RNA sequence: GGUGAAAUUCUUGGAUUUAUUGAAGACUAACUACUGCGAAAGCAUUUGCCAAGGACGUUUUCAUUAAUCAAGAACGAAAGUUAGGGGAUCGAAGAUGAUCAGAUACCGUCGUAGUCUUAACCAUAAACUAUGCCGACUAGGGAUCGGGUGGUGUUUUUUUAAUGACCCACUCGGCACCUUACGAGAAAUCAAAGUCUUUGGGUUCUGGGGGGAGUAUGGUCGCAAGGCUGAAACUUAAAGGAAUU
RNA sequence: GAUCCUUAAC
């Protein structure tokens, strides 16, 4: 159900004689038998777990924390990464750019794995097959197949019913709409094909 | 005792920015440009309007209390025309007539080493 | 556009100088002139402590002003304020530069222009990118019109310039670099190293850029013991 | 009539002929 | 017929040279066909020379001069009158006034 | 002989799914089924286990890589950028 | 209103599309060796004294 | 350069390819140069460097993996380490 | 901010001027030339690695191994196509302000594809020197690039044992320039477009009034756009080249 | 910057 490989990596317990085994999101280039270095003093190498205050601008990070200690939230999907936009030491914070293109200021103590995540290019290949889609969602969850609401009865959906399959009312739904109404394009600022780019 | 700022003249086309800053550049004094002196839009780069803006700047910076100014004059530059506007000739004369002492005049127009791409198209501006 | 702006404010003065005050800026001990000028700052309110806003200012200053000599007029030096102590903030070397007029005057056609650049780290952990320019000259008694270089002279010249610069920086800290840059010992040294390859006049060193700042300067040398 | 625009017009005609023949095929 | 044995440019043994954009219209012209003129002027425009000399803090100042090579296209060169049409036998003169 | 003109590995899909989709699937499937050079033991024994997992049969090392290639262009760009920043930091 | 009385020393030729002005060289009675170039809408001879409100202009051409 | 002198050794000198023969020659003390590929296991590099420190044998790290080292030594197979027993007409021993 | 003038747009939520910076992508100015290399397309930051090349010099080797070439191939600006990456600038389409009798144009402000790169296609340009390649001979002159040769010629090591860069002449090989006409040509002009009615050095390709028409059809290559091959029916007395006032 | 056009040849 995950596009990216995971990395079984073992550290030593600093306080007791015992090995501690961790679950990492494998960055592209990590291999078995590779030493990785987690800490604020580590080098800027792929797989290391520097804080953002320790990495410089332009750094590719992944598995970045939102707050220091939540053990990774940002840029965890296959092939995704976070860009270190900039720093400010006073009121220690770091501006970063997220995979969606959004900028976020988060504390400089939050950690991340240097590099990009393995499994990149996954959505490049067309499934070609409802069977491939079936096996893809069989491990994820029960979200497939998707019946169109226009193809159902008015009891079952806002879009259902009619002598022709059509929505009837505008398919853009307001944010303040209630459950049972939020079917279609929720809070759509605009619709239709964009003759444009992301424009981050 | 001579305390000096830096002139920072921008003699673009259709505009003449004149504003004196400190020797560091981080603190600015008297940011006046041709528009604030001339009403008609076609004369924001007129020599008269640039002279007026420059003398206004000179009065403000002398009443702030600096005696000398090192001149740094600049055209639009980069990709653009690189030929300074009438303000370049008008403003320095305006400061000299005001009587603010002048030193170390230098052209600081930003030239590119292999500029990105000119504007106007391959056939250019077919006016 | 005095009467063109339909709205000056979409949402709907106190003179800055009154809250502002002057500060005095000094150079390091490698230049014959110490004072370089004055600078406005906001008043050091306890919430803000404008000393921090001072600690990050850079001033471009003419080497002619820093040396009282007209022959240094075409060079300029960036001085970065790094230490503030009581209205006599003193800077440090940040980078040297030329004047665009001097560069464009020294650049002429019917001759070859050679450029070299190095990224060498000094012995006091400073990392300097140095650029050195050089031009070809027609010899006396020459009748040829242009006096270009055969692109192997250019390569050997660039190699020798790079190694002279690297050897000079590797062995001297920043202060020695400034104190040997201002008499331009490099120019005659490199002409001596090159003259058996191609005449090559106008071998000035162009701009130089820094990357570092000093530490907290507590015990022996130049900043507090008095 | 510029030769380049006449060439373009002939390509337009060629495309239309090929379309109608593809239909009739 | 062939107006100019040089094809109105300077290309013999090249085939292709990198173009340069014009300064008036920003037309993309070949460099050999451009009409480059070097502009070298005093910054003060020579009417305020004495004014700036007396207003300067340093006597015997150099009064620096600006430099720029300036590229023209064939269309704007004739309009700007930096070049003009000449006689058929007068087109062969290669030297400047 | 040359058994197929252009469908190559995608001859298994026969006629269905559309020529363009089969073309893209060809381009990615040759990559995902090719053997890659192991940078450790130096011999072409790196195969894809699953999307992102690339095992070497001889040196018994698994590398984390692209879904259909052992390494992606974005990964190489990231490696170069990280190297440049690291070297700049050290000196 | 401060005015400057300056005498014309050189006539440089009629200037403008219609020739309604002449480009002239004017030297001030005070601060001699300060020379300026201006335009005069009428005809001018030598030893001709011109009263001007503001002396801070150069009039090079008119087209 | 380096591949040129290695080829000269191959033409004139005597050499052994491979870690086992390399370690044997190091033990018997008759090897003079060791050339170690770039991608050979670093544990093997440590072992060979220890053997060479014991033997007082010069070690040179080839700027290339076993494939390129084999190509430089003239063979069509991978070579992780090559010990030059003598060169004769090559100055490979004296230099580097 | 732009413009002849404006306007679209951004502004007591400071891009639009400065100081420090940081990032991205493209680009490689000035030096830059009647200069260089490459078969052409084309190629201009430093260094390294890889293989290649012209010219020169040779009292080196082989000895006709050569010239051009249907078929058949390699490379081929830009735009364009497929899909990744990239996506700063400029910008077919489009939005929009102006001009205008109209303006789905020029002008102004944005802006998707594109511009960039990887893999695969495409195979066209005024791809021009509108001049096929090889070989020989026929005027002069200076300049320039690369190589070589000669000169009690010029300057710094160390004016003392080696030399680089210059100066003079010669030569080979180039990119090219001035004049007449030996000649040529319809002329413009041409050291080749000369040595062709005093007609023959070798060889390849192409044309036969203007259209219809690079169309139709059949092949063939391409994902497509299209490329290559390529008519006829019919129509027309001119269409064209170079110079004159 | 609107200065768009000219009952048909001889």
């Amino acid at each position: 159900g995950r596009g990216a490989p995971l990395a079984k990596v073992v550290f030593r317990d600093p306080y007791k004689y015992r090995l501690r085994e961790e679950i990492f999101i494998a960055n592209e280039g990590v291999h078995t038998g590779q030493f990785i270095y987690a800490g604020k003093k580590a080098s800027l190498n792929v797989g290391n777990v520097l804080p953002l205050g320790s990495v410089p601008e332009g750094t590719i990070v992944s598995n970045v924390e939102e707050k220091p200690g939540d053990r990774g939230a940002l840029a965890r999907a296959s092939g995704n990464y976070v860009i270190i936009i900039g720093h400010n030491p006073d009121e220690n914070k770091t501006r970063v750019r997220l995979p969606s293109g959004a900028k976020k200021v988060i504390s400089s103590d939050a950690r991340g794995v240097i590099g990009v995540i393995a499994g990149g290019g996954r959505v490049d290949k067309p499934l070609l097959k409802a069977g491939r889609a079936f096996h893809k969602y069989r491990l994820k969850r029960n979200s497939w197949p998707k019946t169109r609401g226009v193809a159902m009865n008015p009891v079952d959906h806002p879009h259902g019913g009619g002598n022709h399959q059509h929505i009837g009312k505008a398919s853009t739904i307001s944010r303040g709409a209630v459950s049972g109404q939020k079917a279609g394009l929720i809070a759509a600022r605009r619709t239709g094909l964009l003759r444009g780019s992301q424009k981050t | 005792s001579q305390v000096f700022g830096v002139a920072r003249i921008y003699a673009s086309f259709n505009d003449t920015f004149v504003h004196v800053t400190d020797l560091s550049g981080k603190e600015t004094i008297a940011r006046v440009t041709g528009g604030m002196k001339v009403k008609a839009d076609r004369d924001e780069s007129s020599p008269y309007a640039a002279m007026l803006a420059a003398q206004d700047v000179a009065a403000k910076c002398k009443e702030v209390g600096i005696t000398a100014v090192h001149v740094k004059i600049r055209a639009t530059g980069g990709t653009r025309t690189k030929t300074p506007g009438p303000g370049g000739q008008a403003a320095l004369r305006a400061l000299a007539r005001s009587g603010l002492r002048i030193g170390r005049i230098e052209d600081v127009t930003p030239v590119p080493s292999d500029s990105t791409r000119k504007k106007g198209g391959r056939r250019g501006r077919r006016l | 556009a005095v009467g063109k702006n339909k709205r000056l404010s979409k949402g709907k003065v106190v003179d800055p100088f009154t809250r502002k005050e002057w500060f005095d800026i000094k150079a390091p001990s490698t230049f014959e002139n110490r004072n370089v000028g004055k600078t406005l700052v906001n008043k050091s309110t306890g919430l803000k402590s404008a000393s921090d806003a001072l600690k990050g200012r850079v001033v471009e200053v003419c080497l002619a002003d820093l040396q009282g000599s007209e022959d240094h007029s075409f060079r300029k030096i960036k001085l970065r304020v790094d230490e503030v102590q009581g209205k006599n903030l003193l800077t440090n070397f940040h980078g040297m530069d030329f004047t665009t007029d001097k560069l464009r005057s020294m650049v002429r056609k019917w001759q070859t222009l050679i450029e070299a650049n190095v990224t060498v780290k000094t012995s006091d952990d400073y990392v300097l990118r140095i650029f050195a320019i050089a031009f070809t000259r027609k010899q006396a008694n020459q009748v040829k019109r242009h006096s270009y270089a055969q692109s192997s002279h250019i390569r050997a010249i660039r190699k020798v310039i790079s190694e002279i610069l690297t050897k000079e920086v590797q062995g001297s800290t920043l202060a020695q670099l400034t104190s040997k840059l201002i008499p331009e010992v490099i120019n005659k040294e490199i002409e001596n190293a090159t003259k058996d390859i191609f005449p090559l006049q106008n071998i000035h060193v162009r701009k130089v850029k820094l990357l570092k700042q000093p530490k907290f300067d507590v015990g022996a040398l130049m900043a507090l013991h008095g | 009539m510029r030769a380049k625009w006449r060439k373009k017009r002939t390509r337009r005609l060629k495309r239309k002929r090929r379309k109608v023949r593809a239909r009739s095929k | 017929p062939k107006k100019r044995a040089s094809n109105g440019r300077n290309k013999k043994g090249r085939g292709h040279v990198k173009p340069v954009r014009c300064v008036n219209c920003s037309k993309s012209i070949p460099k050999d066909k451009a009409i480059k003129r070097m502009a070298i002027r005093n910054i003060v425009e020579a009417a305020a020379v004495r004014d700036l000399s007396e207003a300067s803090v340093y006597p015997e100042y150099a009064l620096p001069k600006t430099y720029n090579k300036l590229h023209y296209c064939v269309s704007c060169a004739i309009h700007a009158r930096i070049v003009r049409v000449r006689s058929r036998e007068d087109r062969k003169n290669r030297a400047p006034p | 002989a040359k058994r197929t003109k252009k469908v190559g590995i995608t001859g298994k899909y026969g006629v269905r799914y559309g020529s363009s989709l089969r073309r893209q699937v060809k381009k990615l499937e040759i990559q995902q089924h090719a053997r890659y050079d192991c940078s450790f033991c130096g011999k072409k024994t790196v195969k894809r286990g699953a999307a992102g997992i690339w095992t070497c049969s001889c040196c018994k090392k698994t590398v984390a890589g692209g879904a259909y290639t052992v390494s992606t262009a974005a990964a190489a760009t990231v490696r170069s950028t990280i190297r440049r920043l690291r070297e700049m930091v050290e000196a | 209103t401060p005015v400057t009385l300056a005498k014309v020393i050189k006539v440089l030729g009629r200037t403008g599309s219609r020739g309604g002005v002449t480009q002239v060289r004017v030297e001030f009675l005070e601060d001699t060796s300060r020379t300026i170039v201006r335009n005069v809408k009428g005809p001018v001879r030598e030893n001709d004294i011109l009263v001007l409100m503001e002396s801070e202009r150069e009039a090079r051409r008119l087209r | 350069s380096i591949n040129q002198k290695l080829a000269l050794v191959i033409k004139s000198g005597k050499y052994t390819l491979g870690y086992k023969s390399t370690v044997k020659s190091l033990r018997q003390g008759k090897s003079k140069l060791i050339i170690i590929a770039a991608n050979t296991p670093v544990l093997r590099k440590s072992e060979l460097e220890y053997y060479a420190m014991l033997s007082k044998t010069k070690v040179y790290y080839f700027q290339g993996g076993n494939n390129e080292l084999g190509t430089a030594v003239g063979k069509l197979f991978r070579v992780g380490v090559v010990s030059i027993l003598e060169a004769g007409d090559s100055d490979i021993l004296t230099t580097l």
